[PDB]
RNA sequence: UCGGAGACUCCGAAUGAUUAUAACCUAGACUUACAAGUCAAAGUAAAAAUAUCUAUUGACCCAGAUA
């Protein structure tokens, strides 16, 4: 009576949505399933209010905004926070670090070179064909050592947990990466046909001091998958004292024509083809008398569709 | 072996290879198999017939592709989305 | 058919007919029950040489 | 049922069964759904779909019909092109 | 007739199993549980039935449901009982058909 | 060959692998309850008293990608937090975040009055021109 | 009372389906699916099957 | 011959089918439009 | 005889109106002596997914109709 009644469905929807998140004792579906900078913002906002043109655009609803400036600014402030969710959604933290999660701090920019006119940016989680990945991607980031490597989380075939690395760069001084020793040489992505989309991630680790990486070094070129594979969590554990992750960029890859060339020419193995197999259908145990069941009942339990004549 | 398949017309061999390159073995010999019967004769018939279809489809030009299905439509959207994404 | 030929109960060198199938007890035929002959079947083609 | 007929001294088939049911050599019996031709204008489409089907018989009903039919109706019939060729046998049944 | 809960909690439920039949909407459909015209509830995927109570938000189009929801006071929030079937099988697995 | 050796059964660990393929499950129930749960991703846009925000969330409800006018970078470049163009701007901004993220298909189910809203129509137009599709494909069996 | 009538496909096929209409209404015409033609076509009343 | 007669018969009617469908649709519209012509508009005019 | 309500007392029916007309095929189940009666994914096909409430029965034989 005294309490107000919803006059709009939306306010009730907000109340309903809020309650769903809130815990309840009864079983529910969810269970089962600085200051100076702020002052600068106020000054900028006051300028926007004063601007007559901005008011004219708003009333005429013709205003436009440069997304590029916002995109660059977005990365600086809460990019880390949004980037963390992107990686968190894709489960990169849990698989790579065995459940450990690191917030990204240093933006990681990598773009795959296509010819010379332009180079495709490696947007987080974006799909990139292996064909374009033929050339080693250009890596751009700001640094004052560092180590950056490409990891195939689910690429590995023989062992589920194991992963394959395209290449590993160690002892990177400042921005320049040529000086840092290339422990592993680049190899084109080789996702198998029928294995589905493969998530490939790039991890950048700050290096406090130079460390011996004799184990990391691989013969150039190395064509042994067993030699190539290692555990990222184990590798981080060895150098965890002086190595801490700061940059994460990942992309999505699927089978393409270029993959066929890689498997035989240099990988020197026959390409693996995979088929999606759904669980076989369920039927009740066949009865000697299928009472009330149509004549098709027998065809359900016959494996062979061709006539058999037995002794005759 | 496609290279030693002199019986097949040489120009068409080029077209068949690329169109169905996936079925082509690493050595370059087309590999095709069928498993749908208990009689090798009927299974073999499938293997031979697919060769004839491949030769016929390659020799003939299907001028009209007409429309595509849902699967191809999704792929086309994916490719278009990627092209705009690579602004840099 | 192959099993019968193997054991010497059908003479492959001679022509085969319904009489020589019945004589070698290869098949059993009942004319009174609407039998109109013998139909060859595809089962066993691979082993047939 | 005529258990012993005067002229021959044999059991007699009931022809009401021969005109309604089909026996597969395994021992199953087929039948139609009563009323599948009756008052179709007031039956729902799903209802009509069920009626058109051929249905099996129970152990009791199958046992009854086997008492009302003679062995001649329980033999193997080698019909060329038979549309019931594949259904005369049971496969992959453990019981 | 004989309306009741056919499948109790903890019971394995196959694709087409009918969870329950109700003369009226005593139990509302849940995730992966289709609703029949006769209002009977049938499962859609293999799973384990679990009953929960969740906030009921009606579709905007129907007038009667919207009017009743508005009539409720601001503080009060209504609830309904739902039948859910948690999927218990993986939709598919990956196998190597052939090595080419 | 050691390289040739491969386990008969592959185990792709990517949560999004099956969904991109198209075989991932969808909630096919909730017949009596609206909004429908038949969506891999749902794009919910909330209009507050002073701010309008758009969020893309998975079945679990976690917001994979979020665009909000309250964020400093956008509002510094945006004259009035609540406006029809502001809804247009956030739509384009969210689309770019969605496109770079790799999520190109979502399901958005506005209410009848929400659908009638010009701002939502304008924001939806931004998604279409940006390449974001508001209708997802049906699951394949 | 209502009369049962036979609506006949006008596409030249023999397909027909019986429907019900009120005796006081005009002859009913209803687009319907013709299985033979695998297309929708008009169905027109031909005969009065009975009165119900 | 019967099959050919059957086939040609269906084709001829099918060629004429689109016009008949439009005519049937037109009649339904003509009935529907007239129903609301005086259902409320006549009442509104009377109220005026 | 069927079904609705009450806990035997009351109400109805052998359904009518509205229906831009509602396919085929096929996993799994409900109900049930038998017979009858219910719900339905997938696949496929028309079209641009469920007819609308309230509720509604009659077997076999045998006669009618049609292309
Ligand atoms: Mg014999
Ligand atoms: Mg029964
Ligand atoms: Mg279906």
């Amino acid at each position: 009576e005294r309490l107000e009644k919803y006059r709009s469905f939306e306010r009730y929807r907000r109340r309903a949505e809020q309650e769903a998140r809130a815990p309840h004792w009864w079983r529910t579906y969810r269970e089962h399933f600085r200051t100076q900078k702020l002052l600068e913002r106020k000054h900028f906002l006051r300028e926007l209010r004063a601007n007559v043109e901005e008011e004219r655009a708003a009333r005429l609803r013709t205003a436009s905004i440069p997304l590029e400036a916002v995109r660059a600014e977005w990365e600086r402030t809460c990019g880390p926070y949004h980037k963390q969710r992107l990686a968190e959604y894709y489960g990169l933290y849990r698989d790579l670090f065995h459940g450990a999660t690191f917030v990204p701090w240093v933006p990681l920019h990598v773009a795959y070179a296509v010819g010379e006119e332009d180079l495709i940016p490696v947007y987080h989680g974006n799909e990139v064909t292996p064909t374009e990945a033929s050339r080693a991607p250009e890596v751009t980031y700001e640094a004052d050592l560092w180590t950056l490597l490409f990891i195939n989380l689910d690429g590995h075939l023989l062992e589920p947990d194991a992963e394959y690395v395209h290449w590993l760069l160690t002892n990177i001084p400042s921005n320049r990466v040529a000086e840092g020793q290339e422990t592993c040489p680049y190899l084109p992505p080789f996702p198998a046909r029928g294995s589905g989309f493969h998530r490939f991630a790039f991890l950048l680790f700050k290096q406090d001091k130079p460390i011996n990486f004799s184990e990391d070094t691989r013969p150039s070129p190395c064509y042994q998958l067993a030699q190539r594979t290692f555990r990222t969590f184990d590798f981080y554990k060895r150098h965890q004292e002086a190595m801490t992750p700061a940059g994460l960029a990942f992309f999505q890859c699927r089978w393409d024509d270029s993959v066929t060339h890689t498997f035989h020419q240099l990988l020197d193995m026959r390409e693996p083809v995979f088929e999606f197999v759904r669980p076989p259908p369920y039927h009740p145990k066949q009865k000697r008398f299928p009472h009330e069941q149509p004549l098709r009942y027998l065809d359900r339990y016959r494996d062979s569709h061709e006539p058999t004549y037995g002794i005759y | 072996h496609l290279a030693s398949a002199d019986w097949i017309e040489e120009p068409v061999r080029q077209k068949i290879a690329l169109t169905h390159k996936n079925k082509i073995n690493k050595a370059g010999e087309l590999v095709l198999t069928s498993e749908s019967s208990r009689y090798q004769f009927r299974n073999l018939a499938e293997c031979l017939q697919k060769i004839r279809d491949m030769i016929a489809e390659a020799s003939q030009v299907p001028k009209e592709p007409s429309k595509e299905d849902a699967r191809l439509q999704r792929l086309r959207i994916e490719k278009m989305n990627r092209e705009r994404l690579r602004q840099k | 058919l192959q099993y019968l030929i193997d054991l010497g109960r059908v003479d492959p060198t001679q022509p085969i007919d319904l009489t020589q199938l019945v004589n070698g007890r290869g098949v059993t035929i009942q004319p009174l029950k609407r039998d109109y002959g013998v139909q060859l079947v595809e089962e066993g083609a691979d082993t047939f040489q | 049922l005529t258990y012993c007929s005067t002229r021959k001294g044999k059991r007699k088939t009931v022809k009401s069964v021969v005109h309604r049911f089909l026996r597969l050599h395994s021992g199953l019996w087929l039948r139609r759904k009563a009323g599948y031709k009756k008052k179709l204008w007031k039956k729902s489409t799903a209802r009509k779909k069920r009626l058109r089907e051929f249905v099996f018989c129970s152990k009791t009903q199958s046992k009854l019909l086997d008492k009302m039919t003679t062995s001649f109706w329980k033999r193997r019939n080698w019909y060329a092109g038979d549309p019931y060729q594949m259904y005369h046998d049971r496969t992959n049944l453990r019981v | 007739k004989h309306y009741g809960i056919k499948k109790m909690e903890g019971h394995y439920v196959h694709a087409g199993n009918i969870l329950g039949t109700q003369r009226q909407f005593r139990w509302h459909p849940g995730a992966h549980v289709g609703l029949g015209r006769n209002k009977c509830l049938y499962a859609l995927e293999e799973g384990i039935v679990r009953y929960t109570k969740d906030v009921y938000v009606p579709n905007p189009k129907n007038t009667e449901a919207v009017d009743l929801v508005t009539s409720l006071p601001k503080g009060a929030v209504l609830y309904k009982t739902f039948v859910h079937v948690v999927p218990a099988k993986p939709e598919g697995t990956f196998k190597l058909v052939d090595m080419l | 060959k050691e390289n040739e050796a491969v386990a008969p059964e592959f185990t792709n660990r990517n949560p999004r692998n099956l969904e991109l393929l198209g075989v991932a499950r969808k909630e096919r129930g909730w017949a009596t309850v609206w909004p429908n749960r038949e969506f891999w991703h749902r794009l919910r846009v909330v209009k507050t008293q002073h701010h309008v925000e758009a969020f893309v969330e998975h079945l679990n409800g976690q917001v994979v990608v979020s665009a909000s006018t309250r964020e400093w970078a956008i509002k510094k470049h945006l004259y009035s937090t609540r406006n029809v163009v502001a809804c247009e701007s956030i739509g384009r901004v969210l689309a770019q975040r969605c496109l770079e993220a790799g999520i190109n298909f979502m399901v958005y189910q506005p209410t009848p009055w929400e659908a009638s809203s010009d701002s939502i129509k304008r924001l939806q137009n931004a998604m279409t021109e940006s390449g974001v599709m508001l209708r997802e494909p049906r699951r394949i069996y | 009372k209502t009369i049962l009538v036979k609506l006949v496909s006008q596409a030249g096929t023999g397909f027909s389906f019986n429907h019900k209409r009120s005796r006081l209404r005009e002859k009913l015409s209803l687009l319907h699916y013709d299985p033979i033609v695998n297309k929708k076509v008009l169905f027109v009343e031909q005969k009065k099957i009975r009165s119900l | 011959a019967r099959r050919q007669a059957r086939e040609q018969r269906i084709a001829e009617c099918m060629a004429k089918m689109p016009q008949m469908i439009e005519n049937w649709r037109k009649q339904k519209r003509e009935r529907w439009e007239k129903i609301q012509a005086d259902k409320e508009r006549r009442a509104r005019l009377q109220a005026e």
